[PDB]
């Protein structure tokens, strides 16, 4: 894909003994909150326990969500990582707290055992046999292997399947029994009986040998949220797409996890559980935050961070001021992870690795030069000056990226005290606080 | 023994029969 | 020999041994004391029952909604079966109201006013309003200007089902759109064809997630008709009802003709396909599991139901190789559900409690009974806890010496067991 | 191997046969007042003859009200029906939030009911339709009946079905050599599947091959069912089961939460009443929880102080962690527990007292054995100290760091350096705070 | 009877007043207020002469002194098929309804149409059922020999008998009901074959029954409303119903009077903890109240000099003085200590709870110094201690075990008051540290 | 970017062939479908599928029209009748296409510009569900 933000860190950068290297996997500094971020991962691989609120606190440009993200990508694959932010839980046809339960049930995955039969091989002939309007469809599929040849019967599904990615005779097939996928490996006779009607123009197979039915054991995980959708009306596998999934019932949930416990008892499914990460967690009402507290105390209940950047701030939907912006009940279900600010080497490190990420040279007085910037400023004001320096240097036919780059990419582009000052300094010509600008030069 | 195949009843419906050599379409 | 092996408790046997624990309390401690030293014994009886099985305690039927229907039912050549379910709940309609405000009569206008606000006063007539017909049918491109009054004077239900329309004019202000484009191109498309798979996510979701072969999770608790509204003293009610309930059009719209009943209209009859009924507009369910409520008793289910018949059932997977002999003890009741375990899918060869001699002289039969000399027996396993010892020792009399006391956690069993 | 919660450790109140509480047993710890008085409304609900009784957890945070309201739960056993809510979660965007309460009135009170239900079942051998002699009316169908043969072991039998009955068989897709379940009561064709006396290795469709069903074909079966009154409620007001139009219509429809009028309401509950006049039916009155209650606006408080009079109400538990509050909603009523008195007074206030150290002590133990942990005496005496010093769910909260550092460093026990490097690796609010107010940049 | 367990005003059967509508001191579950349950029953008998229309009455008193037990016993000794609208002030503010249209909804369905009809009803004991098939099955002949306790007839069916029949399956031995008009046949039940049970019925086959329907006005404009079926009588998803076929029915409803086919039956709208709605349904229910067809309608409240809702300024009981000009107010006074000592006396022999004479005593003693809401819930819990020692009666120390353990508003408030620093405050502040 | 090999043009016959012994209890079996489209300065017979027929029912082609069919789906398109064909001088509400110029085969790529949102609308609708 893109170069975003955070594609730098592909880790958490971490030993064995849960302590961070220095400088490993894009992430530099930040040791206390990387080695709790490594319990919290460690944590969620065990899957014994549930529920738990972490908070990660800090100032602005500091790493939280990129120590979201290390997490997200320490985290491995069929684990659920429901990143959200704070603003997504106010919605017109959800209420606050059926949308924080949906964000709750995409967190937990569900590992699901299948059986499977594999069927690959040369078709020999096909009969379709349909109704006059075409509604009612069966028939029979006569299918060969080197070996043996049978003759199977057909559903509405798989002649459907069939024809589409239309399949004559002769043609190298696989039939998946448990999913109803048809896949044309491809064709193996090449007939000289050529028809006009077709463009297709498939490869040569090899005759498949051995035995015709092949059975496997597949393995799946769909979200517990998927399950309530899916059980919750007829269209729900719609539903799961087009996000109208209208206020599903408590009477869903209650049979879902009935359900979900009695396929972990038989053996047939496993539950793992997953972390929802709460991007700007201070946004949230009141309300959301009883329904935080009320609902971290479910069995079916995930690993959730939330990352803040506000100190002691107004409580959206009350009338007073709490530390972080959250209320003391939240705060005393939460572990806080605190995350503290860089020195001129972190911040030296990062916008080298930044650099390096985008494909982008720097000298190593321009290398000075953002450091500089990035202390005196902002990190992430020369981290966006790194490419706007790089387009420059580019536009000026030379490879690397020099000292006078960045500085007239630090002319051209403004950062927020600088734009202060400016906007201060020429206070009647921008629209105030009262509605009042002075457009006329004279 | 072998037990015997479901009973297949295909009256008054078109046939698709594609085979190795032609492809036939029974209609009414 | 002796070789007491454990089990958990699975979710229907915890909530059966939490719900007789909370309908009969009176001091559970003094009940597990009471099943340690041997009303009163009827209990510990019951609590041994849900302890051994789950179905040992009421059998397990189907899972279904609650019929919340008044239907006819047989009090106790063919027998017909007819559709006869209403709803319990009556709405009381006078006749004054349905003859005087619904039906038309001499003494009322509402088909005088009907005709005026839906006829005569409808601006998409093109007796009064052509000038608005013309300019709708270049706008829209309709071939006919009468469209726009038979679609705004017809039910939205009824407008969907008969939206068979095929030519278009090319000269109107009515455009393709791209997304439609889109839809039009991989209408009837193969697979791995860029503009068809790049439109299709939908169904390569259905497909990788295995969403084909996922059991159903939930069914409703209770299941109605719509109110049947009574009038008493009218046919005419009977008859609208009859009509909007089961409609033809709608009724034959969600569902299909049959094969064979469509050769017969289409050759031996001469009508035309295009003359049919449209059919065929149910929508399909996500699976065969999702097509109904009802649901039916697993006997894989019945296996796992109860930790004692799951640990038993993979023993004797286990220990298939080696004759041995089962021991069920005191607990009645639990005979026939050993039989219908063992003949449904796992076909091994038994015999009831002679039969002794049978056993000594055939090695290919596998499973004993005998609820409370066998020398020719190898491996015994028995299905009580530790009792009074002296009709253990009894029963380990008939008698290789390996012995499986299945043990319980969790429960009275195990309590008893310990001490 | 078990996945644990915050009440996991929970099993129960714990009380003797005279309702008086031991200190330590049933997963609870202190709290012995509280537990009696939550023993005797246990045992009012139990007695099933009171409607509309409310009592109110009073309490600050961290005290054990949700741990009341379970092990009251717990106690009751699962056939009574608990209904835990926040008081958040009556805000809906579908439907008024009286409406909303009045629903969660309705689901926590149970009925269990005997139903009959006469079952068509077998595997299909014969199904032949007779073809209406003028198709085309408009106002018949395409057939007149449908011969189906069902054959279950030792009984066959053959049915004539109307059109609608054939429809409710066809949309299942039934054909020859199906075992299916055809249920009278209201017209639902279950499909069981392909009958194994037939050959069943070739077949593409992963179908489920079932024996021949005993008994007869036409069986009376009995079946216990637990339902609600808000599940009589939601299948009157959006009916779905019947083979007309409208409720297979209603099936596919978007659901959608309606203000149910009190005409269906009592329409249901003279239906309840004559199914246990007949002996048919037991009604079992339960719990609804409402956990923090200081959530709720003054418009849902003055719908309680109605609902609360019913003569169908269920037992209604409240907690709250305020104190002299202003009520959500209002500008000026300062009231208890964020409780206006007019509710106050159809309350009854249990009172939950804070714990000592040597209860908080033994509370860390009983978790720490309930999450499979092995904590040293110094090390469980250091988190004592912590939790009176900081919080009791920062020392409970942070067991799992301790034994994820002690399972780091090869070791099964937790030892105070793994006690301290959890402390100084997360942090509770106070010290948060303190690192808030000592902050430039908005920490 | 219907679903009934005991609730907070099950002892109340009504009014308890004489022929002079004089209250009696303790009659029909109602003690104390009697010139509030004089005014009640003047007001009762507004409702039952029927002549006057859209009277507002205010209920006001303070807490606990039975504005709600007075509008209860006005509904009770109302009788049946005379509708009673009981709803809360919160019930109108509605996602899908205006609460003007709310308001409205509520209005008409407090005032009845009463028509009377006849029907031609077969009501039998089946003795057999006869029917003979054809070659193929064009047509079907059968008859059927029903009986009652007087009579025993045979019966030659046609087609639609023998498939309205066949169709709700009748064997011999069923008591069942036949309308002719309407084809519906109703099992009864079985009767007394030993081989439900219900006797074999009266004589007198194919008898006139008169079927009294009250259906009020709402629902007539739901079925008027050609865009709203009866369904929404239960869903409730009517959607504001337009003004213009309230006009139609009013329109026909009077000349339905007019010409004597039916009748009008004002009833009562109960409107408990009127203080709740704002500004605006306080001048629909102002204008509303004039109409022709428009109920009594009763209000509860008991705020005193409170700020009206969707206002700035406060009014007396939260009503502004244009609603409070078009009513007539009923004042309810405070309880002594021999009414509060009847009024537990009373609840405690509905709950079948047998307490002793100073048991008695103290729950009034704590009902005077605390509330009698307070005491009345303590008593069902004394009795669950009571049983708990197995004891039948409740004594002095069961009383003072459900005391100890269940709190009132008073010791509730000090306890908070004394220990601030455990709860969470208007600032959000809470100390959850036990130590330092 | 795409390749989309087409057939079309006015079309000149129809001819359903019907195959040798063929089979029993059917009417008009068809072995293949010969279609002989016609455009500027080319002429192709076409041998098709049997399964394009009923499609030749479901657009309703007939002799005269101006069809269009692509080589990897095989299914037809009528855009209209020739403007040479226009039989019915007094009354016809048919659109009348001119006859399409270039061979009848052409094989060409083309460019579709979308967006994701696009994407994301033509994937979140049921793509011909065909229910109600
Ligand atoms: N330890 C780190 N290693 C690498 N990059 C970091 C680190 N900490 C912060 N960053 C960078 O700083 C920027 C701001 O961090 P981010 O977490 O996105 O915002 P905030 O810290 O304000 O929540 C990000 O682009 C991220 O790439
Ligand atoms: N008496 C007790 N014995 C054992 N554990 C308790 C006790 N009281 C509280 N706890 C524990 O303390 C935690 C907080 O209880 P909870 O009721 O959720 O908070 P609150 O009292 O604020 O509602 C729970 O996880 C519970 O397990
Ligand atoms: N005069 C009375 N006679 C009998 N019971 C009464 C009387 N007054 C009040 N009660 C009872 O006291 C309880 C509380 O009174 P309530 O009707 O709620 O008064 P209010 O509505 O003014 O708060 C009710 O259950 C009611 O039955």
């Amino acid at each position: 894909s893109l170069i975003a933000a955070h594609s730098h860190i592909t880790g958490l950068g971490l030993d064995e003994n849960l302590q961070p290297r220095p400088t490993s996997e894009g992430m530099v500094g930040q040791l206390q909150a990387r080695r709790a971020a490594g319990v919290i991962l460690k944590m969620v691989q065990n899957g014994t326990i549930a529920g738990r609120a972490v908070l990660v606190a800090g100032p602005p440009s500091t790493g939280k969500t990129a120590l979201a993200m290390g997490v997200s990508q320490s985290l491995g694959k069929d684990v659920p990582f429901t990143a959200i932010a704070g603003s997504e839980i106010f919605s017109l046809e959800l209420s606050k707290t059926e949308a924080l339960t949906q964000a709750f049930r995409k967190s937990i995955g569900i590992k699901i055992k299948e059986e499977t039969e594999l069927i690959e091989g040369e078709v020999v002939e096909i009969q379709i046999d349909r109704s006059i309007t075409g509604g009612h469809k069966q028939g029979k599929l006569t299918i060969k292997t080197t070996d043996m040849e049978t003759i199977y019967e057909l559903g509405n599904k798989m002649i459907d399947g069939l024809t589409k990615e239309k399949v004559l005779a002769g043609d190298v097939i696989s039939i998946d029994k448990a999913s109803g996928k048809i896949t044309k490996l491809g064709r193996s006779f090449a007939r000289s009986r050529d028809y006009d009607a077709m463009g297709a123009d498939t490869r040569f197979v090899q005759c498949p040998e051995g035995e015709l039915q092949k059975r496997k054991t597949v393995v799946h995980t769909v979200s517990l949220h998927e399950i309530d959708v899916i059980n919750s009306r007829t269209q729900g596998f719609l539903a799961l797409f087009t996000g109208d999934t209208g206020e599903i019932r408590s009477e869903v949930r209650d049979q879902i996890n009935t359900k979900v416990a009695e396929w972990k008892e038989e053996g047939k499914a496993e539950i793992v559980p997953g972390v929802l990460f709460i991007d700007e967690v201070h946004m949230l009402d009141i309300e959301c935050f009883s329904f935080i507290n009320r609902a971290l105390e479910d069995e079916f209940a995930p690993i959730v961070m939330m990352a803040t950047n506000r100190g002691v701030s107004k409580t959206r939907g009350t009338n007073y001021k709490s530390p972080h912006g959250l209320p003391l009940d939240l705060l005393d279900r939460s572990i806080i992870i605190t995350t503290k600010s860089y020195n001129e080497q972190e911040i030296k490190t990062i916008l080298s690795i930044r650099a390096q990420e985008e494909e982008v040279e720097l000298s190593s007085d321009a290398l000075d030069l953002l450091t500089k910037t990035g202390v005196e400023t902002s990190l992430r004001y020369s981290s966006n000056l790194i490419s706007v320096a790089q387009q420059i240097a580019m536009k000026r036919k030379n490879n690397t990226v020099e000292v006078e780059d960045v500085k007239r990419a630090y002319l051209l582009f403004l950062d927020s005290a600088r734009s202060v000052k400016y906007v201060q300094e020429n206070e009647s010509q921008y629209i105030d606080d009262q509605g009042n600008v002075q457009i006329s030069i004279a | 023994f072998v037990k015997p195949r479901r009973p297949y009843n295909s009256e008054g419906m078109t046939r698709i029969l594609r085979r190795y050599e032609e492809d036939l379409f029974c209609t009414f | 020999i002796e070789i007491d092996v454990l089990c958990d408790l699975t979710q229907r046997q915890a909530k059966l041994y939490q719900v007789l624990k909370s309908q009969i309390s009176t001091n559970y401690d003094a009940i597990e004391n009471a099943a340690t030293n041997d009303n009163l014994i009827n209990a510990v009886m019951q609590f041994r029952k849900v302890c051994n099985h789950p179905d040992l305690f009421e059998r397990a039927d189907v899972d279904s909604p609650f019929s919340f229907t008044t239907f006819g039912k047989t009090t106790s050549k063919f027998t017909d079966l007819i559709y006869s379910s209403r709803n319990p709940i009556k709405y009381s309609l006078p006749r004054l109201i349905y003859e005087d405000l619904i039906l038309p009569n001499y003494n009322n206008d509402v088909d005088i006013a009907n005709k005026l606000k839906n006829v005569k006063f409808n601006i998409f007539n093109p007796s009064t309003n052509y000038e608005l017909c013309l300019f709708l049918s270049k706008l829209t491109g309709e071939p006919s200007l009468n469209e726009f009054f038979r679609v705004s004077t017809t039910p939205l239900l009824k407008r969907v089902i008969e939206r068979t329309n095929g030519p278009k004019n090319t000269d109107s202000l009515s455009f393709k759109t791209i997304t439609q484009e889109l839809l039009e191109v991989t209408r009837n498309a193969p697979s791995e064809g860029v503009m068809a798979s790049l439109l299709n996510v939908e169904k390569h979701a259905y497909e990788r997630e295995y969403l084909n072969c996922i059991q159903r999770g939930y069914h409703p608790n209770v299941s109605a008709p719509p109110v049947t509204i009574e009038v008493l003293g009218s046919s005419h009610v009977t008859n609208s009802i009859n009509n909007e309930l089961f409609d033809p059009l709608i009724s034959q719209a969600l569902s299909d003709i049959p094969a064979i009943t469509q050769y017969n209209m289409h050759v031996k009859k001469g009508i035309p396909v295009e003359d049919f009924p449209k059919t065929g507009l149910f929508p399909e369910p996500l699976n065969k599991n999702f097509s109904s409520n009802i649901s039916m008793p697993s006997m894989d289910r019945f296996i796992t139901e109860s930790a004692k018949l799951r640990k038993l059932d993979e023993l004797l997977v286990k220990l298939k190789s080696e004759g041995h002999r089962v021991l069920i003890y005191f607990q009645m009741t639990k005979m026939m559900d050993l039989m219908e375990e063992y003949l449904t899918y796992r076909q091994y060869n038994h015999i009831r409690l002679d039969l002794v001699h049978d056993w000594q002289t055939n090695p290919e039969i596998f499973v004993f009974l005998l609820s409370t000399n066998l020398t020719a027996a190898d491996t015994v396993i028995f299905y009580d806890s530790d009792w009074n010892p002296t009709i253990d020792s009894q029963a380990m009399d008939r008698a290789q010496v390996t012995v499986y006391r299945l043990l319980v956690r969790g429960t009275i069993e195990e309590r008893m067991r310990d001490r | 191997v078990t996945r644990t919660a915050a009440h996991t450790h929970i099993k129960g109140l714990g009380l003797d046969e005279s309702g008086v509480a031991k200190r330590v047993e049933g997963g609870f710890v202190g709290q012995i007042e509280a537990r009696e008085a939550c023993g005797v409304i246990v045992d009012l609900i139990k007695a099933k003859k009171m409607s509309g009784r409310a009592i109110l957890l009073a309490g600050g945070p961290s005290t054990g009200k949700t741990a009341l309201a379970l092990a009251i739960s717990q106690e009751l056993g699962p056939k009574v029906p608990f209904c835990p809510l926040v008081g958040s979660e009556l805000y809906s965007v579908e439907v008024k939030k009286t409406e909303t309460l009045m629903e969660n009135f309705r689901r926590a009170i149970g009925l269990r009911i005997k139903e009959t239900k006469e079952v068509y079942e077998g595997e299909v051998t014969e199904l032949t339709p007779e073809d209406a002699e003028n198709p085309l009316g408009g106002y018949g169908k395409t057939i007149s009946h449908v011969i189906v043969g069902l054959k279950s072991a030792k009984g066959t039998k053959t049915l004539r079905l109307d059109p609608t009955i054939y429809e409710s068989i066809q949309r299942e897709k039934v054909s020859i050599g199906d075992v299916i379940y055809i249920e009278a009561n209201t017209g639902a064709v279950k499909r069981v599947g392909r009958s194994d006396a037939y050959a069943t290795e070739f077949d593409l469709e992963t179908e489920e091959y079932v024996p021949l069903p005993k008994g007869e074909v036409h069986k009376k079966k009995e079946i216990v069912q637990d339902v609600t009154l808000h599940d009589l409620d939601v299948a009157n007001a959006r009916p779905q089961g019947g083979q007309d139009v409208i409720s297979m219509m209603g099936q596919l429809l978007k659901p959608k939460k309606t203000e149910i009028t009190e005409k269906l309401r009592q329409e249901v509950n003279k239906v309840v009443a004559k199914y246990i006049d007949q002996g048919v039916a037991e009604l079992i009155p339960g719990v609804l929880f409402i956990d923090e209650v200081n959530m709720l606006d003054i418009e849902i408080f003055t719908y309680l102080n109605k609902a609360l009079e019913s003569n169908i109400a269920p037992v209604v538990v409240l907690a709250s962690n305020r104190g002299m509050t202003t009520v959500r909603g209002t500008e000026d009523v300062i009231s208890p527990h964020g409780v206006p008195p007019d509710l106050i007074d159809r309350l009854l206030i249990v009172r939950t007292l804070p714990y000592d150290k040597d209860e908080i002590r033994t509370i860390i133990e009983r978790r720490a054995t309930v999450e499979r942990l092995q904590v040293e005496s110094s090390a469980l005496d250091l988190l004592a100290t912590m939790g009176t010093e900081t919080s009791l769910r920062y020392a409970l909260q942070l067991l799992a760091p301790c034994g994820i550092l002690a399972q780091t460093s090869n070791r099964k026990e937790i030892v105070v350096n793994d006690v301290n490097e959890a402390k100084l690796l997360f942090l509770d609010a106070k010290r948060s705070t303190k690192i808030l107010e000592t902050s430039a940049n908005y920490l």
